């Protein structure tokens, strides 16, 4: 509307997001590159220690393409809306000047934000895979305009004690998961070297999700728990274990 | 052919108007014929060439609009339009190119490439908008049947040749009356020649007529008549009618005598100019009739009766002439002339790919060919490669 | 140049259409250019040189917006532009009257007045509008290196020269083998004479050879080939190579036999015609050859054989000729042509104020010496006085 | 071309600089512009080579980016990145390969390959970041027509010429007088001679000229000047100027006297060294003129006053030499020398592939023909292939 | 010295850095510099001098800081950032000629124009940045 354009008429399952077709229906150089780092700006690949992680573009870390939101938000205050209402037009120019005139702010917000992220990611042991999940995490973008127009500048890192609280909880969870897997296995493959052929493998596999500490065992469904059976067979045991079996 | 001029002259403008630090009031209505043309255009696959070494070249679609809100046009605008611009300029030289270089026994007035018969469809009319130009003009006057009128500076009416009728002769060649001509491009100069002087002709007059056919009629024609013919005034060894020996010419130039240009229309006079020279205006004709007299002089001084003996052999042969050159005119169908390169453009394209010869025109475009024989097939043909190549000289 | 051109075609464009009783729809793009215009200009302290007799003059701008107020315009509306634009005409008058009369060997495409230098200031982008000239039009393309096009009507492109070369002589000039011709404008006339009618050549054959360099390269170009060239068809003296004496000439002209017109690009064939005559189209091209040949006619009727004997003395001498008109053209570079008149502009100016010859142009505008040695420099500096002299014709 | 220059210095700048152990710090920048790369080329797909040999290859850009917020490089992080930068090495080399073997009249300086061509959209430009060669350097300069010039060491700007004047001369060649010269490369080897040794010239002194003129304006140059021409200084058997037989030549060199080499611009003498030998400065010119003079030893030793008769025979020829080398210069156009391999790279990638004669180049890219016939268009296409040679470079 | 070769330096990064499309991650430090040497030239007066034929030309600098906060660099900033690197390098390329056409028999080390003497004083030390040359 801002630029006189013909209202997109988007498809759902188009291999393309409203975005991406936007980037290339734009010639403004402002809003354009705005919109060709939103479609661009997706978690980067990256182990570390071992570890794999998410990690964010340098110009989300520094804040700096705030800027560039902000040029192309600037733009679409100086925009005629052609055929708009002129009052909805101006209060819509208003709010995007808000969101605009808060320029530094939201860099400060940014660069809090992913300084946060990180620090708090270094304390991760388990590697970030990202999976779109069956259930999501409601985020109310009245929320979103809460933190834009209500952050400050005082800075608020993580606490040491709370770094190390983290770090020490993902390592407990971690080296928990490891010894249980470990421990499953064990049970699973002497049960099968002692020819143990009416014991349930389902027990075993319903113990170790239960000492995961995390999971309602009742909701588990069945092809889940058996390709758990499956995975868990295939892998081979750990050296202490196996050495007290044999 | 109006879509694509329209896609020319809305790039034309685009890149004279499209300017930086320029009011955005001086080219609002352009913008918006610019956006039009690229909604018009979106989602469209085009093909070029694949004719003679006409490289075969696919053009895709896929622009946004300018929408951008300013007072006065900045780098960013212009840098965009610039893109988009030289884009569509490419493709509209290749189309111009493609249609330049075709042509068709049937229907030639109609278009012969696949992205001119793409851009005829109605879904491009959109595209559409001022037709000013004298080629698109008089291309949309035709569609509709109105007069059209191409103004030409010296039309190239007459096809080359140089030639010469003898109405007495004998095999010495030496006893010769007759007419010798020049026909090229807009000039005809002629001549008149006795060997004898008119010594025996009744009244010791001798007439000489010339009749030129124009392939085409010429309207409101400015013409300079001039008594003298310079090129056939100076000695001269000719060959023979057959080529089998040569003959000799030793003009003595007298000055021509009851001098009558008549200017014709289906036979019938529609101008006539007696003993005048200087300027005339040729209002409409088709055929031009030169006849003029070879007077001999009834008193000579010595020196002059020296020259016209009373029996042969003669030494000097009277000569009288005439020049005769279209200045300006216009005519209902396309020519060359001396003030536009259509004709020039259309060979050279066709010259540069190697075009191999079709149906309708002769080998390389040879003018004098095309004008002898200037069919109503080679006229539609002719038309329509011109209009493309005035549509093409607006961007390249 | 594109800031001075806009202000000469906001003024054009205000005297055009700033007229009793229009309409304020058919100027409210133009009044707002303009008043953008003044706005721009307003404040600004300009100065027009003294060199040579040009009076130095000083400029000052304090104008008035235009009225937007009257549905119609009237007579007081228009008296009152007619004062602004009067003003403003002057100064853009002045302003390329101080730009022509200069030059410069080094950066001879820039500016060298002053007031244009302070033009090409940022502050003046906004005046920029509308740049449709052909002129403009190239200088947009030349400062983004683009295929820049000229398109000439009889291009002044061969240097004046009216030469001719012995290829046998002897000091009595009685048996001579050669060739003269003359280069004027866009014309060429060439003539091979032979004195004994190659009697003794090789194979009755003589064989003559014109190569015409030309100073730019020419493409899209119509031309005109006749067999004749009537400027050396007629008895001359002639003075010799070192004007010691005078020979006579005395030209009989024969048929120009195995006539090859080539034009050659990089010192390849592009074009060829052979025995072609009429309009030909040489699609790109710096440098023509003609190829011509003398032959004796096998066969002779008595008074031809009477003409050229076995031995000498040789009374009349063999000629043949080609003349070759360049109609139409289109060059990359500047040139005088005799439909444009800016190389008469600026003749014109530089001689009005007595100009002092500089250290680019021929002392006196002369356009032979000017393409004789058309030098990067002499085309940077004329292709920039001809756009100020284009620019100057929209007002002068 | 600024693109294709981006991704190659990219490339380039990811092989060095993506090194395992580096700080996150020292690539952090380049990083980001490879991402920008990966981004921007994913989702496109190129083609090229369909010309000579040059296979038909497809690309496909789909790869991953790379992380960033790391504290140093590891092997895990050289080993992701490798792999893309091998892939778009070899599309970057194809794209080289594709442009360095395709030329146009129209426009040279554009993009000719299809992958090029589209890699002129804008959505690609985000791509451009430092162009710091040379070549683009003068590239981008030169597209907004600024003053810019290509350093060369020995520049190659003498088209091979090892020619001879005489100016006395008879059948016998025993008294001969006149001069020889090579012209190769940066080298002037001039020697001028006199079988008589002037014993008969006015005052015992002859005088030799030599002129060549450039192709292009050199600027900045360093010359070495040495009074010998040992190419001409030892004895000869000379065809004749017709090959119909040959000559004798038995140097015996004498100094050169009143040695001045003038060095001017358009006939205008910009530098003036007389009497001097070793280095010199010729600072703006397109004109060498050398002139020396044979002077008769006045007083001889009885071997010398052997040498040289009062009369004929003349067994020992008088020789004076000048040798010319341009050590270095500058000129605005690109040129083949002695320290680049721009010439070569685009030679050999036309000859690996048998790539069909074009309507530009010479075949074989044959610099003495190309430098010899150096025209305008054939300065924008040899920039063009050379500035995608020293891209190509930069990676292969 | 130093000082006129990180002007030039600067000058040249900048015409071969600050192209249209480029990040500005690619500039930043660039952009700095310029910026930097804006600031440090801004409100001086300087005189290339009439040695020979050499014209005498003075040379005004009140410039504008080039801009931050784009992502990529547009049509805009290049032509902003290249009208001011073009005056600049009119004036660091007429000082460099006024240099090159004195000498004297002693301190001939020293900066002999009026242009480069007044670039040898402290208040322009902060221009001064890498010199690899
Ligand atoms: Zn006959
Ligand atoms: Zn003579
Ligand atoms: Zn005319
Ligand atoms: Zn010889």
């Amino acid at each position: 509307p801002a630029f006189g354009m013909q209202r997109m008429h988007y498809r759902n399952g188009d291999p393309q997001t409203p975005f991406q077709i936007a980037e290339q229906q734009i010639q403004n150089f402002q809003v354009a590159n705005w919109l060709h780092f939103v479609n661009n700006n997706q978690f980067r690949q990256v182990v570390i220690d071992g570890v794999l992680n998410q990690v964010l573009n340098d110009n989300i870390r520094n804040g700096h393409v705030v800027n560039q939101l902000m040029e192309a938000l600037m733009q679409l205050s100086r925009q005629q809306f052609p055929t708009m209402p002129v009052d909805y037009k101006r209060s819509i120019q208003r709010g995007i000047l808000l969101l605009s005139n808060r320029l530094g702010q939201l860099v400060d917000l940014t660069r809090l934000l992913a300084y946060n992220y990180e620090t708090l990611m270094a304390c991760i042991t388990m590697n970030m895979q990202h999976v779109q999940t069956l259930t999501t995490e409601k985020l109310q973008l009245t929320s979103v305009t809460s933190l834009c127009m209500l952050i400050g500048n005082a800075t608020v890192i993580p606490s040491p004690q709370t770094l190390f609280h983290y770090y020490n909880v993902n390592v407990n969870f971690h080296s928990n998961y490891n010894e249980r897997i470990n421990d499953a296995v064990a049970i699973i493959t002497a049960a099968n070297r002692l020819n143990l052929y009416q014991k349930k493998m389902k027990s075993i596999v319903e113990d170790f999700l239960k000492r995961l500490q995390i999971f309602d065992i009742s909701r588990v469904p069945d092809d889940q728990m058996y390709r758990l059976r499956d995975r868990l067979r295939l892998l081979p045991v750990e050296i202490r274990r196996l050495d007290i079996f044999n | 052919m109006d879509v694509l001029y329209s896609l020319s002259k809305t790039l034309k403008d685009a890149r004279d108007k499209i300017v930086e630090g320029t009011l955005y009031s001086n080219v609002s209505d352009l913008i918006q014929q610019f956006n039009q043309m690229i909604i018009t255009m979106n989602g469209n696959e085009f093909q070029t060439g694949g004719i003679g070494n006409l490289p075969i070249r696919n053009w895709n679609f896929d622009f946004g609009l300018l929408g951008t809100t300013l007072l006065n046009l900045d780098a960013n605008y212009v840098e965009t339009a610039r893109n988009t611009i030289d884009y569509f300029v490419d493709f509209v030289d290749n189309v111009c190119m493609d249609e330049m270089v075709r042509e068709s026994q049937r229907n030639g007035i109609a278009p012969q490439s696949d992205s001119l018969r793409k851009l005829s469809g109605i879904k491009f009319k959109r595209i559409n908008f001022d037709n000013s130009s004298e080629y698109i003009e008089n291309w949309n006057l035709q569609n509709r049947r109105q007069r059209t009128g191409f103004t030409f500076h010296k039309p190239n009416i007459f096809p080359y040749s140089a030639s010469f009728t003898l109405n007495r002769s004998q095999p010495a060649h030496d006893n010769l009356m007759g007419t010798m001509w020049l026909n090229a491009g807009s000039e005809i100069q002629v001549a008149g020649f006795d060997y004898s002087c008119a010594i025996n002709a009744p009244a010791n007059i001798q007439q000489f007529e010339h009749i030129v056919q124009l392939r085409r009629v010429l309207t409101t024609a400015t013409i300079t008549l001039l008594p003298d013919a310079e090129r056939f005034s100076f000695p001269r060894v000719i060959n023979s009618a057959d080529g089998a020996t040569t003959w000799y010419f030793n003009p003595v130039i007298l000055r021509p005598n009851n001098v009558e240009v008549e200017f014709l229309l289906n036979g019938q006079i529609i101008n006539t100019y007696q003993a005048r020279f200087g300027t005339i205006i040729a209002r409409n004709f088709d055929t031009i009739r030169l006849s003029f007299q070879l007077m001999r002089p009834p008193n000579m001084t010595p020196a002059v009766a020296a020259l016209f003996p009373n029996a042969q052999p003669f030494e000097h042969h009277a000569t009288v002439g005439l020049t005769l050159r279209i200045e300006s005119a216009v005519c209902e169908s396309v020519l060359a002339d001396a003030s536009k390169t259509m004709l020039a453009n259309v060979t050279s394209v066709r010259q540069e790919y190697a075009i191999p010869v079709g149906p309708v025109f002769p080998p390389g475009m040879n003018w004098t060919d095309l004008i002898t024989n200037y069919s109503p097939s080679r006229e539609d043909n002719l038309q329509r490669v011109f209009t493309v190549a005035s549509i093409r000289s607006m961007l390249v």
